[PDB]
């Protein structure tokens, strides 16, 4: 016996099978809910109204859960439990709420605020219905950690990620009130007690620190400039990180102990490190309020004493006006300089610091990447630096594609971080001695034995458990004055990294992802629910998800593209790469060369050797002349053999007979395996005609510049099932050439290229033997630039095969070619000026 | 590296390929050719990505790619070629694989495979409705 | 009214302006295809390929010849015909950006009735329409008729016709 209740919002509907015993109460609740629900609109784009049935059921859960009291037993207990159980069974197929929240964003038109409202309501419901998170979630990632197929490390961010950090604390107080309401009230009480206890704290906290009043009423929340000042921003960034931790612990059904013991290790960036050591002390929910109280008390005293040591003073209006007119930030005590090496930046700061006195000197403070540094000093000094830099940088929109690589003006961004104090600088040193007394007055000491997981120092990367001195004093020293070598500390082996830190997509996680792309390390942003389009780093949902979509491993290029050996039944050994696997021949090609491969006898002789070669269209001026060439190639090769055709693009009058020719010859079934276009990457449209109209196996493209590589990646993505053969040659190549270095563009673009499995990446230019190509096959070539290994699928030899027997090149020309000494890659660009190893660059026809 | 004149193109390319093989063998196979995996034929694999007597009933919903992969089986042999090679060769020309055209999945089609493990003995038998 | 065949200097200027995705005014006829394109050889060679398909025979080095000398060298052989490349450009302007039911022949009837423009002028009005193709499809018939009317006055301004 069950009378169904029909609950609606315009077009979208849901049906609840309410038992006949309690339907009286459910009909009242249905009426009241439908009265509160606003009048439906088209699309549902209007706020406070559901977009999907799942949201509506959420809003109902939320509405009921508001009325029910968690202590007193009302009549609404049974209707709440029944609509929860019905919502679970219908929408959360065993999976976690965040998995459904994610699914709605990437499928439906649901906005992010409506999703967060749903999650709030579902969690609120679950807690008010006396249904806590007792049972351990079956999270894929945490299952895989128990088994041993995943190693989790927890990283905690710091300052300089976002200017609007407090909204992250507002979103936690709103969305997860019933989980972290008790934490935030405890932290706000501890802070309020420290203000009174500390002799002169009211002086540094001008507008008070009543964080609860600022959470309830966004009208009483002070301006961003006050909030950002370190005596607030330090403890509150702690609170946000600990809250994201608790939320993660509660939704997984773990106590902080269990969640800590599932981590191989933890570390932090700046004041993050204070959290990471407090996390490592955690055992059970009863003893978590001492581990938080430590981390709040430390972050409070750091933030107070470091402000008393170098308080931010009014900047001259002229300086602020200049900075805004040059598209730079608002001068702060920390400046981020992207796309310059650490030597280059240290050269500039050494020049700037030569003219400045001791108490105004800048210094490199964060080493975030190879080419990502943060300089910390007085904001004027850093404006000084910023002027020296704006002199040296090229214009941002300047095209240098036609300038030789060495003569190119170095390009680099530089913006001020949103931060109020100069962390990791000499300016905060006087604070040190004051902090190390405030910790021993409030009996705040981190002991080695109480830390159960290794926590990595930000300076040298060594564990903090194996120190002789105080860990609290060493952490303070690591935050206030000692620099942060992020690459050095994150040298730990781990498949998964959880960015608890503030900043979401602009936080420490995404930075750490960029640092160790292609090593097979998945970063998961554990604080922010969102949809990644590229899906290269995870969000909140991946931690909770119970399906295969919970455990996503990032590609390790050395493993995904490791070159192997294989053999036929005939016992012939092949080098097995993405490229050779398609064509069933060694991954060595002779590219279309005018006039070396215009000869049908050379094309046939190379094909007969079992090696792929392009017939150069450049040596033909008519469909008949090129038909007679192809006919001659086909008469000289064994049955089943194939070759390809190279067409120049800087010769557009050839393509208008050559492309229709290939189309006609493929329609008669001529053994043309593939077409390569030299001297320019076609547009998306013409490339799409070449792909489907020509009936080739694969398309070859020879990008010249980064912009051209990007164009090839676009053509690949448009047709994800068609194999594209991205033939990359540097400017060091024979014949028409680019201005580009052979390595640099591959370092930038290799990651992006491997995101498209249909691209078969072939390296050309400057190759003669197996000795010089082996590093590119293995991928070890890219270790010399401190990148991870980046294996290549195959190789092309142009200049090398010009003196072969079967090449029509005249004996005296072959003697002239053999005479040319040639030069190493470092000295290739001299061909633009003078004869260099018997070679020179000229402007062609 | 252009030094030896009138070296045959085969000798140049083999010399690179064999150089790679000899380095790869030393580094990743403890210099022992017996540890190199063997296949019937090496090729055909697009870069995108144990039952003796099976049966397969096509429908109108049947996915063409999963259909063929199923008929072909896991082992690389004459069947795998027959069902996944997109092109075959008539003398020197290259024409659409006629086996794939013929097995193209449609309602009523029923593929019995027998001795699907021993590639020498494997018989694939397509049966369709003919007068009911 | 008077039926004069479409000028090659207008046709060439439209095809270049359509390819570079710039307003007809933004391309000066004095600048060369190599100067205009700004080092993007692939765009320059697609322009030379469009010109080669449109007219047929082209001068020795058309990328270094300014658009004037190139226009008058095409005009010496130019029969006045619409072209094959312009057939495809106008076919895909009408199919992709005009309302469903509003074909090329209905626009050729409308502009003939409204302005009294023969097939030689109507070619020119459709060509100047191509050089500033609207980003989205005109859903309403009256917006398509307001665009075609505005394009006629812009064509009339360029040639020097008074309606
Ligand atoms: C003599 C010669 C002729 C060439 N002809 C062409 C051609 O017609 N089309 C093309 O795309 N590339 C051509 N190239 C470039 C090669 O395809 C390839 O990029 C280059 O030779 C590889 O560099 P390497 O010669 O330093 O080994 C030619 C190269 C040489 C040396
Ligand atoms: O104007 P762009 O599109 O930039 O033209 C490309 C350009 C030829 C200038 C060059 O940078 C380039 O593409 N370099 C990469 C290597 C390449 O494509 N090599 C083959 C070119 S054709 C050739 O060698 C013909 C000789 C007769």
């Amino acid at each position: 016996s069950t009378r169904p209740l029909t609950l609606s919002h315009g077009s979208l509907e849901h049906v609840l099978l309410v038992p006949t015993a309690s339907f009286f109460i459910a009909s009242q609740l249905q009426e009241q809910f439908n009265k509160i629900l606003p009048e439906p609109t088209e699309g549902f784009a209007a706020d406070d109204e559901p977009t999907t049935p799942a949201e509506l059921v959420g809003k109902f859960l939320g509405y009921v859960s508001s009325l029910v009291e968690p202590s007193k037993v009302g009549q609404f207990d049974q209707v709440l439990n029944l609509c929860l159980t019905e919502f679970e069974n219908c929408y959360l197929e065993g999976n976690d709420i965040h998995a459904l929240a994610a699914k709605l964003l990437q499928e439906n038109d649901t906005t992010l605020v409506k999703t967060k409202e749903l999650i709030k309501n579902y969690i609120t419901a679950r807690i008010m219905a006396k249904r806590p998170f007792d049972k351990k979630s079956n999270s894929a990632l945490f299952r895989a950690v128990g088994e041993g197929n995943a190693q989790l490390v927890a990283i905690f961010g710091g300052q300089g990620n976002t200017d609007d950090y407090f909204e992250e604390l507002r979103d936690l107080y709103q969305t997860y009130h019933v989980l972290v309401g008790d934490l935030i009230k405890f932290s706000a009480e501890t802070l309020s007690e420290l203000i009174r206890t500390t002799l002169d704290a009211e002086k540094v906290f001008t507008q008070g620190l009543n964080i609860l009043e600022w959470l309830e009423n966004p009208s009483n929340t002070p301006d961003k400039d006050y909030l950002l000042s370190i005596p607030i921003s330090c403890p509150l960034i702690g609170v946000i990180q600990l809250a994201h931790y608790v939320v993660t612990a509660k939704l997984l059904g773990f106590t902080p102990g269990e969640l800590r013991s599932y981590l191989k290790g933890a570390t932090g960036h700046s004041q993050g490190l204070v959290t990471a050591v407090a996390i490592a002390e955690t055992d059970s929910w009863e003893s978590f309020f001492v581990s938080v109280r430590k981390a709040i008390t430390v972050l409070f005293f750091i933030g107070v004493r470091c402000y008393e040591a170098y308080p931010n003073t009014s900047l001259p209006p002229s300086i602020l006006e200049d900075s805004l007119e040059n598209n730079e930030g608002v001068p702060s005590p920390m400046l981020s300089i992207s796309n310059l090496t650490q030597e280059q930046v240290q050269d500039y700061v050494n020049k700037t610091n030569s003219h400045l006195p001791a108490g105004k000197q800048v210094e490199i403070s964060l080493v975030n990447g190879a080419k990502n540094l943060v300089v910390s000093g007085p904001p004027q000094s850093l404006y000084g630096l910023n002027l020296t830099l704006r002199k040296a940088k090229a214009p941002s929109g300047l095209d240098q594609s036609r300038i030789p690589f060495s003569e190119r003006k170095l390009k680099f961004s530089n913006r001020f971080l949103p931060v109020a104090s100069p962390f990791h600088s000499h300016l905060l040193v006087p604070a040190s001695d004051l902090i190390n007394k405030d910790l021993v007055k409030n009996n705040v000491s981190f002991n080695a034995k109480d830390i159960q997981i290794p926590v990595y120092d930000t300076f040298d990367g060594s564990d903090l458990r194996v120190l002789s001195g105080s860990i609290s004093e060493r952490i303070v020293d690591c935050i206030i004055r000692l620099p942060v070598k992020w690459e050095t500390t994150t040298q730990f082996k781990a498949t998964h990294i959880l960015d608890f830190g503030p900043g979401g997509a602009s936080g420490l996680g995404v930075l750490t992802h960029r640092n160790k792309d292609g090593t097979g390390v998945r970063v998961i942003v554990a604080g922010t629910l969102d949809i990644n389009p590229d899906d290269d780093y995870g969000f909140k949902q991946e931690i909770f998800d119970v399906t295969s979509n919970g455990l996503k491993k990032n590609p390790n290029w050395l493993e995904e593209y490791h070159p192997k050996l294989i053999k036929n039944k005939s016992g012939k050994i092949f080098v097995e790469t993405k490229f050779s696997k398609l064509i069933g021949r060694p991954p060595l090609l002779v590219p279309g060369m005018t006039p070396c491969t215009v000869s049908p006898d050379f094309v046939a002789a190379t094909t007969n050797a079992g090696y792929t070669i392009e017939l150069a269209g450049g040596g033909y001026f008519s469909a008949a002349g090129m038909t007679a060439a192809i006919d001659s190639v086909v008469s000289q090769i064994e049955k089943g053999s194939t070759f390809g055709i190279n067409l120049i693009y800087v010769n557009p009058f050839m393509l208008q007979w050559g492309i229709p020719l290939i189309k006609e010859l493929r329609s008669k079934g001529y053994p043309i395996q593939f077409l390569t276009i030299g001297a320019g990457v076609p547009s998306l449209e013409v490339a799409s005609e070449y792909i489907e109209t020509l009936g080739l196996k694969y398309l070859g493209l020879k990008p010249g510049s980064i912009d051209a590589i990007s164009q090839v990646i676009n053509i690949a993505k448009a047709h994800p099932n068609f194999p594209i053969a991205l033939q990359w040659t540097g400017g060091r190549g024979g014949g028409h050439h680019s201005f580009e270095d052979a390595h640099t563009p591959m370092l930038q673009m290799y990651s992006k290229i491997r995101r498209h499995p249909n691209i078969m990446l072939i390296f050309g230019s400057g190759f003669g033997s197996a000795d010089d190509t082996y590093p590119y096959l293995t991928g070890e070539w890219s270790t010399k630039f401190d990148y991870p290994p980046m294996p290549f699928d195959g190789f092309l030899f142009g200049s090398r095969v010009m003196i072969a027997k079967e090449v029509k090149t005249s004996p005296d020309a072959k003697k002239c070619i053999a005479a040319c000494t040639g030069v190493p890659d470092d000295k290739w660009e001299q061909t633009y000026k003078k004869p260099t190893g018997g070679i020179v660059t000229v402007r062609s026809e | 590296f252009t030094k030896v004149i009138d070296e045959p193109i085969k000798s140049i390319m083999d010399g690179i390929h064999d150089g790679h093989i000899k380095k790869l063998l030393h580094q990743y196979y403890g210099d022992d050719e017996s540890k190199i995996p063997a296949v019937e034929y090496f090729g055909g694999e697009s870069p995108v990505d144990s039952e003796d007597s099976a049966v397969f009933k096509a429908t109108s919903s049947t996915d063409e790619e999963s259909w063929f992969k199923a008929l072909a089986g896991s082992e690389i042999n004459w069947r795998h070629a027959s069902f996944l090679c997109s092109f075959i060769t008539q003398d020197k020309m290259f024409v659409s694989n006629p086996i794939r055209k013929v097995f193209k999945p449609s309602q009523g089609m029923v593929v019995e495979i027998s001795n699907g493990n021993t590639s020498s003995k494997t018989v694939v038998t397509l049966s369709e409705p003919v007068q009911g | 009214i008077a039926d004069e065949p479409v000028k090659a200097s207008l046709l060439l200027h439209v095809l270049v302006a359509h390819k570079l995705k710039k307003s007809l005014d933004s391309i000066p006829m004095s600048k060369t295809i190599k100067d205009l394109v700004g080092g993007k050889s692939t765009v320059q060679n697609e322009i030379l390929g469009d010109l080669g398909k449109e007219f047929g025979t082209t001068p020795e080095k058309p990328e270094e010849t300014p658009l004037e000398e190139l226009a008058e060298t095409f005009q010496d052989t130019f029969s006045g015909a619409l072209g094959k490349q312009s057939s495809s450009l106008l076919s895909r302007l009408i199919s992709s950006k005009m309302p469903g039911g509003f074909t090329i022949t209905v626009a050729r009837k409308y502009l003939q009735t409204r302005w009294g423009l023969p097939s030689g002028r109507q070619d020119g009005v459709l060509l100047v329409a191509l050089s500033n193709e609207p980003a989205a499809r005109l859903g309403s018939e009256a917006d398509a008729k307001a665009f075609l009317d505005s394009m006629a006055q812009k064509y009339a301004s360029i040639v020097g016709v008074d309606l």
